């Protein structure tokens, strides 16, 4: 299954196997646009709800206090624990945050320093 | 000091009317330095500085004081169809101001029109991109006023397009309305 | 005659939050004058505002193409300062655009980032 | 007190490859304007370029729309001139470029070329 | 769009939707070379630029002093933001460096130890 739009957040690749009634479910493809991580700008940050590795700038909110931008790793497996990583583009630093199945995000942890 | 406008150096040939300050340095003839400077006005009553430097630095270059008087205020859309009446003739400026607004977040700005060097036509030009952190959305305005005469301006055409970020296509997105380009006041303005 | 006053220098970049103090209100002017510089290929301009006949946004809006012979891009540069009093200033915004000429597209290539658009000096003028 | 003194006056075409003198260094000014016009539709205007805070570029932007009820294109004017010596000026860069609205696609509509961008006189200007 | 070639760095998968004149961006899309993190050696660290999750042995120079490879997980995004994270393949200490859209490459920063 192919997306028809030109938007690169919108543009998706997807396969599965079919056997009768039966299928895999759709394995979702994430390509590079441009051979870069793709960009977030102007969302809460607790809106992204995919896997991947966004280049995150601009969030209106849910950011760590005083963290403008950066690389998130985020993780979400099929129950809907979240591992999120967040690493900042001017410092270098990592903030962490956390969802259980049944929770929201927690604030964010920072990484520990000298 | 009264100086007649066919002596070489005047200013664009006409009889000027003023001051002169004249001393040598520490107040030596004899040794020092001579310096000079002289202010003076115009038959249309335009402010110039002259200079002379001492240390044979010499003649420093002819100084126009910029002079600006309002020709006219109000709101004039480019969207309208009436003609405004100058306060004075724009033959007597060597430039002229327009303060301008248009739709978008409410931008506000000038423009300058060198008088004795255009087509007649005061053109606005100005574009508007969406204020947030995911559109990608641009809007552009243009319009022009000509001049029926040398005392008036009257509205041409206004016009806006919108091209829109998410289908990737532009669309007319006003012909000749108000409320898209506006100008607030004209300015005539005297320069070197 | 048309006379001018020195109201801040420095390097006011639209990508930074800080307001600055200026030296007078801006009531005593006319009108303010910022010479401004953009990213793209060290663009070098004056932007003029009259404070009278304003919203209070000191916007600043520019453009650059493609300096070659092959690309059809377009680059939008947007932002504004505000006056939160008659003596400071402060940048609200900034933002930029690219118009892709390969696949004839539009995204957002910057938001509040530093080093896009940068303000060197405010000048206070009066005009008649 | 704001003061002007021409520096140059005729007809600079950007897309020439000549360079014009200047009647003074631009080291004696603050700023300087220009009036120049733009092709489409015949448009005149002026420029300032502050001479202090300056890549030694002066730059003309500029972008005209379709001038009918229905045209939704878009056209875009961009080029510069360098300042060989502290006392001349001589064009370097001319481009311009279409969005076009029939089609929704961008081209380059010139590189290089006379008819683009003109200069008809260069003010030397001193200010606070 | 398909590259043809047998070299394992060289052979590429893109794709894009189309619209008249339009077009999404290229996704160029990463595979795993026998389903391994792809191998790098002989260079300077530093050169590399794709993003991905390389293996690094034998560099030339740029590696962090004493580490002699490692994996290297490097992001990077459209206005040229970069995010390289080393790992040392003999003590397991991370090394991160960063490159800001009008910088270089800052030098390395170790993690955190007692």
């Amino acid at each position: 299954l192919y997306t028809l739009s030109t938007n690169n957040n919108q543009i998706k690749m997807l396969y599965r196997f079919v056997s009768g009634n039966s299928s895999s479910e759709w394995q979702f493809i994430q390509g590079l646009p441009s051979n870069k991580n793709a960009v977030i700008s102007g969302t809460n940050i607790l809106d992204i709800a995919s896997p991947g590795v966004y280049f995150v700038m601009g969030m209106t909110g849910g950011m760590p206090s005083g963290v403008s931008s950066g690389f998130l790793d985020l993780s979400v497996d099929a129950n809907d624990n979240r591992l999120a990583r967040l690493t900042d583009a001017e410092t270098g630093k990592e903030y962490t945050s956390i969802k259980k199945p049944t929770g929201t995000y927690t604030a964010w942890k920072k990484e520990f320093e000298p | 000091f009264y100086c007649q406008g066919s002596i070489a150096g005047t200013p664009k040939g006409r009889s000027i009317r003023g001051t002169i300050q004249v001393d040598y340095d520490k107040c030596d003839p004899y040794r020092a330095n001579k310096f000079v400077k002289l202010l003076f006005t115009d038959t249309e009553g335009i402010p110039y500085t002259l200079y002379y430097g001492g240390y044979n630095q010499g003649w420093k270059p002819l100084k126009q004081s910029e002079t600006s008087t309002l020709l006219w205020k109000g709101t004039l859309d480019f969207g309208s169809t009436e003609a405004v009446n100058l306060n004075d003739s724009l033959d007597n400026y060597d430039l002229i101001e327009v303060t301008y607004w248009t739709r978008s977040a409410g931008h506000f700005s000038t423009k300058r029109l060198d008088i004795k060097n255009t087509s007649n036509l005061l053109y606005i030009r100005d574009f508007n991109i969406s204020n947030d952190s995911t559109g990608s959305s641009v809007d552009f305005f243009e319009g022009y006023c000509t001049f029926p005469t040398r005392t008036s301006v009257q509205p041409g055409m206004v016009k806006s397009i919108t091209l829109d970020g998410s289908t990737n296509t532009t669309k007319v997105a006003s012909w000749n309305e108000k409320e898209r380009i506006k100008v607030y006041n004209i300015m005539g303005i005297n320069r070197g």
